């Protein structure tokens, strides 16, 4: 794996991840985030 | 062949993810029975409070300063 | 059965890996603990040399087997009984014999 | 789970002291709602005055009331998953900050006037211990000074008296398991001593 | 009031641009809220730092890495560390083939590969007021800073 | 050495408190953070907060300046009435924002950095600095436009 | 700019510098312990270092997140120890989990430690340099088998107070006890269910208007007994 | 590493760190997330 | 790629993500996060 | 913002070492992110006013 | 035991890798510190050849550490008795001979 | 010391990968320019083969420098003084001789 | 200097990789496009091998562009002058000569 094209891909994932959390919290109970 | 399971200390600098240095997880890459990044929920659980793992903790209304 | 009762080729691999905790930062203080209490384990990577008739009565006992239910082994290693367990034992079937190659982790259930 | 709120009412409806002489039942309604709030807020309002937590158990939707409970199961290190690490439980711990010592409880006074009074509630003597640490709650159904009170007071007993959290990943039996489950703990590590195999 | 108002408008309209340049060993020295001069040769299009190669202390004169060049009106000057860490500064007399200095006094234990600077007598000084200073267990501090 | 009256300081301050009434906002900072009843006194306490960093920014805060109206005015002054619980992290901001200061904790003391002009502490080229694998060993950066 | 001495500069410049050792102080005094002193190394010679007169036990530890910001929240460093032998679990059970202890953290370059922990002796021993830090434990994150986590705070950390504090109530009082605001210094009265007890160890306020009127303090009395009136 | 079992693991310690950011930011200075 | 050094690598951008997808969320629309 | 730069620098050293305990990586430069509410709230903290009610 | 007594034939790997802390400055100037305190440790890649009966011997010594815990060791290197570690000890099986390989770490422990 | 003073074996590598500033999007269009200041400051690969003996004297040097403390080094390439550092100087030490295989980078400070 | 003069023994290797763009539609079905707009630049795998004492003059010959710049070769491929880069130029040094390997990347620039 070379750095350059794996951290881009990190990164968009932990965006991705980060929409799908935040989104999440705003159910119920969660945290409003 | 484990569960790795992370941390706390893990997930703090990377210090014990070095420390049972993850081996044969890593050189086995995965598997489909078994999962890897548990993420035990220790300090997330308890951020609030212990008793807010055991009574949801009612609100109060707005405070109004015209009152 | 319960014994695997085949005789293994002269070179056969044993691993020994020992489990334990070790603690240390950087080139500090290091320590070491004994983790569990049943140590080391080890493997034994085995291969054994068939004729080609036999194969099918050794690949029923590892099937039947099936990576669960571990057999009581002998390893003539230290010669002293052990169970064991299977998983992956691939095969090459030559022009007259057949080839095994299995891996061995002994167990304590 | 009507069974479940049936032992809670059980516990609810149990005599204490008044604290002008005589006895109360534990925990009271005499809320009047008016506002419409979200269904999770009164439902949170209510598994708060009672302290309670709602769980889906798998069939029905239980309620986890904070009683004094037997052990149900025990576990040591020979009965729970060992990871790459030798920690087959993982503790933790609550912050100093969220040990709080001392309460201030919203009532409706039904005597002086059917208004919002403050009852303070304080332990001193972990005071002396974890600084000050002083929080605001309102007690849903509360028109007793004693409820009031003895909802600060479990607040403060909990975060003083509970600290501790584990996780420790049991293997297959763990289907046995629902929340609110008390089970004991024989880890030979913590422990100076080996006491389970 | 108008003049906290003034000053939140002159700081957003004056101060606009800001700095990370992770530091070596030495970023222990720094607290936040700290103005330092930056002088960053690739920003400006000469060379105006560097390191010290020698030092002879006899018909002063001192020998730089890069090449440097005088300006046509006024005075440069020469900033060296001296033995005790102390900062001096001295005047730039006569520079020969940009890498040997002639300088009006060589300061006392200057030793080699030490910091030297240049203050051209056009130049602004572009100092910045650090914000953040992060230890990187390694060494290196790394160093946030803005406009001053 | 500090009269309030006058908002004159007479020299060397060495410490030693007095107990005056003063409009220095500086102090008010000072007693919000460190007073035992009904401030921050019990938890942090003395020797926690740079009293000399206070000492400074009252100082400057105590500088006349143009009235506008013809006249002089001190720099900065108090006058506030805090009736409504906030947290103390607020409050803080709020004093922290009327002076222009930023808390910082410096390591052994709670120091707080006023805008100040101030001068150049030391010089950073880039064979002083580190360089990662791209050739920056500064990277800069500016404010957005609607900023 | 710290103040931090003339030769730790001279360190820092140099090409070649000498190892940078960190030493760890854990202060347990104000909350009912001891004091430790914690090098994740030894010396030459196999021993404890020598600093400044005091022997830093050798034991696996190491800080992280430790800088100096004023934009956003209060930095919070966290301190991994070995718990390995069970000391640290044993600190944890006595100590409430050594939350409220005192962390201090001084770098020191290995040049200027004492001449005891070198084989040949040191020239430039120079117990004065040194940079100090201090800390406060805020909750210990992990405590397992092998190691354990803790979470440090800048003392000042104003997460969980408010201002102004001192709250209007009626039939309570918000002084504490034989405080300098409650000014009580008699004897033994009640215990704080207003039960007449003549015993030191059993006396304490009810904070009601009684309690205060066993021990004639009324007008010390920290409530304010009009106030439930004219709320209503 | 192989893709598929990465990517998953890749996204578990984003919604992690989402989720260990989001309750860092309701600190005092934070965001309030 | 070590498994040890690798996560924590990921673990800091899933938090640096978390940072960009907040600020931005804050943004006019978004979500307010 | 993109994968422009990290294939600029390259980080073929890094990527072929993995890394080290002594050094870290992914340092995530604080430019941008700091000053991203205002030049002025990286020197004040910028007090807050009271929740406008529509009752006054 | 204590003290290892076994021979190492056929030429051991002797690996030093000092830790040091490194800053890389800008035009090629740089700044290095010896990071640890003390010394450094040095490992090296040894390997036993016994016969098939002394094997059992061997491993029961290796296994006795299993892992953690030191064990006295002269390298036929500088010749200066130091104490070492083992945690893979691998054994290969033949005929009448069996050979060991194994990683020994030197330790101040 | 602070020299060098031993031969090196004729097959010697010599790495030099110089550091410069390249920009380029995708295929379009390249600008290059030199970074820093001092070059390239190479890389040689070194081997040596030493008597049993002196194995502990050259050890004794490269672990005495111990990845820090660069010395002056003339390398038969281009018979020139320089200053270099060794981090790894593997060993395998065989029946009669010692073959030292280290690395040098050349370096400024 | 500009041109490079010293000659090219064993058969280099010769990479084209032209990029495009090019996307995948379902059934089989595909879009491709040049990407770029001037032809594809190509790169030379190249060695060469010189007396001891030559190894000093092409080293510097290398260095003096040291990565960036760009240097005249006419490769022995197609016959015509090109510009180069080159940035690795390892060298291995031998008895009586020195052999290098190097990359040679044509650039419009
Ligand atoms: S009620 Fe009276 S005696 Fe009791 S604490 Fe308050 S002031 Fe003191």
């Amino acid at each position: 794996q070379i750095g350059p094209a794996a951290l881009k891909a990190v990164y968009d994932m932990a965006r991705k991840g980060a929409r799908d959390e935040i989104q999440t919290q705003m159910r119920d109970g969660g945290l409003f985030s | 062949v484990f569960q790795i399971v992370l941390g706390a200390a893990a997930i703090a600098g990377s210090f014990f993810t070095a420390g049972a240095t993850l081996a044969a997880w890593g050189a086995a890459i995965g598997a489909g029975g078994m999962t890897g990044i548990l993420f035990s929920l220790g300090a997330s659980m308890v951020l609030g409070g212990v008793a807010q793992m055991l009574a949801p903790k009612a609100r109060t209304p707005r405070i109004q300063t015209t009152d | 059965m319960k014994t695997f009762r085949w005789k293994v080729k002269p070179g056969m691999d044993v691993a020994s890996v020992p489990s334990v905790r070790k603690v240390r930062f950087g080139d500090g203080y290091s320590q070491r603990a004994p983790a569990g209490l049943n140590a080391n384990l080890k493997t034994y990577s085995v291969t054994l040399s068939v004729p080609r008739e036999e194969a099918t009565v050794l690949e029923s006992f590892l099937e039947e087997h099936g990576g669960w239910k571990s057999f009581l082994w002998t390893p003539p290693y230290e010669w002293r009984q052990i169970k064991v367990t299977c998983a992956k034992w691939s095969s090459r079937v030559s022009m007259l014999r057949v080839e095994f190659s299995a891996e061995f982790e002994q167990v304590v259930n | 789970d009507k069974w479940a709120l049936y032992v809670i009412g059980q516990y609810c409806d149990q005599s204490v002291p008044d604290g002008f002489g005589g006895t109360e039942p534990r925990i009271t309604c005499n809320a009047y709602l008016t506002t419409q709030r979200k269904a999770w807020d009164v439902l949170s309002d209510f598994c708060s005055a009672m302290r309670c937590m709602p769980v889906w158990n798998g069939q029905t939707l239980t309620f986890v009331q904070d009683r004094p409970s037997d052990k149900t199961w025990t576990y040591n290190r020979s009965n729970v998953v060992m990871p790459d690490d030798g920690a087959p439980f993982r503790y933790s711990f609550s912050a100093l900050k969220d040990r709080h010592n001392a309460v201030e409880v919203n009532w409706i006074d039904p005597n002086n006037g059917w208004e919002t009074a403050t009852e303070l509630v304080e332990d001193t003597q972990a005071i002396a211990r974890y600084g000050r640490n002083v929080t605001k709650m309102d007690a849903f159904g509360c028109t007793s000074r004693g409820q009031a009170h003895r909802a600060g007071l479990w607040l403060i007993k909990t975060e003083l008296l509970e600290t501790q959290t584990v996780d420790f990943s049991v293997g297959a039996e763990g289907l046995r398991h629902v929340p609110g489950d008390v089970i004991e703990i024989c880890d030979d590590d913590y422990a100076g001593i080996s006491t389970g195999g | 009031a108008h003049r906290a108002g003034l000053w939140l408008i002159k700081t957003e309209l004056l101060e606009t641009q800001t700095v990370d340049f992770s530091v070596g060993a030495e970023g222990l020295r720094h607290v936040p809220g700290d103005v330092i001069e930056i002088c960053d040769d690739d920003y400006a299009g000469i060379s105006t730092g560097g390191r010290v190669l020698a030092v002879n202390s006899q018909t002063r004169t001192l020998t730089l890495d890069r090449e440097i060049t005088l300006p046509s009106s006024g005075t440069a000057l020469i900033s060296l560390v001296d033995g005790s860490g102390n900062p001096v500064s001295v005047e730039v007399q006569s520079v020969t083939d940009g890498v040997k200095v002639k300088v009006s006094r060589v300061p006392d234990g200057v030793a080699e590969y030490s910091v030297w600077e240049l203050k051209l007598p056009t130049l602004r000084q572009r100092l910045f007021r650090c914000v953040s200073i992060r230890e990187n267990d390694d060494g290196t501090y790394a160093i946030t800073a803005v406009q001053h | 050495n500090y009269n309030p009256q006058t908002r004159q300081y007479s020299g060397i301050w060495d410490g030693t408190f007095k107990p005056a009434y003063s409009n220095n906002m500086a102090w008010c900072l000072w007693d919000m953070l460190t007073h035992p009843r009904y401030g921050m006194g019990k938890r942090l306490g003395a020797a926690d907060v740079d009293k000399w960093a206070l000492y400074v920014i009252g100082q400057y805060c105590d500088q006349s300046v143009p009235d506008g109206f013809g006249g002089t005015e001190p720099r900065i002054t108090c006058n506030a009435y805090l009736t409504t619980q906030r947290k103390a992290w607020d409050v803080l901001s709020d004093f922290c924002s009327a002076m222009r200061c930023m808390p910082v904790w410096n390591g052994q003391t709670l120091t707080f950095v006023q805008d100040r002009p101030s001068d150049k502490t030391w010089t950073y080229n880039r064979s002083n600095v580190v360089m990662p694998d791209d050739g920056a060993p500064f990277r800069y950066s500016f404010s957005a436009l609607k900023d | 700019m710290q103040d931090i001495r003339q030769e730790t500069l001279n360190e820092c410049t140099r090409a070649e510098q000498s190892a940078s050792v960190v030493l760890w102080e854990i202060d347990l005094t104000e909350v009912g312990g001891e004091r430790y002193f914690f090098c994740n190394e030894q010396n030459e010679k196999g021993e404890p270092v020598t600093w400044q007169g005091r022997q830093y036990q050798p034991y696996p530890i190491q800080g992280s997140g430790f800088e100096l910001n004023g934009k956003g929240t209060s930095t919070r460093p966290t301190l991994t120890v070995s718990n390995l032998y069970g000391m640290v679990t044993g600190m944890a059970e006595d100590m409430q989990s050594l939350v409220g202890g005192t962390v201090v953290r001084r770098k020191v370059y290995a040049r200027f430690l004492d001449a005891v922990n070198f084989v040949n002796g040191n020239s430039y021993a120079d117990p004065e340099q040194e940079v100090i830090s201090r800390w406060r434990i805020e909750q210990c994150s992990e405590l397992s088998a092998v190691s354990a986590s803790f979470v440090l705070s800048t003392p000042t950390e104003t997460d969980g107070a408010v201002f102004p504090g001192r709250i209007m109530l009626a039939n309570t009082c918000t002084w504490t006890y034989r405080g300098d605001e409650c000014g009580y210094s008699g004897p033994a009265v009640a215990d704080e269910y207003d039960q007449p007890t003549s015993d030191i160890t059993k006396d304490k306020c009810s904070k009601c208007l009684s309690g205060c009127k066993f021990r004639n303090n009324v007008g010390n009395f920290g409530g304010f007994l009009s106030i439930n009136k004219l709320s209503q």
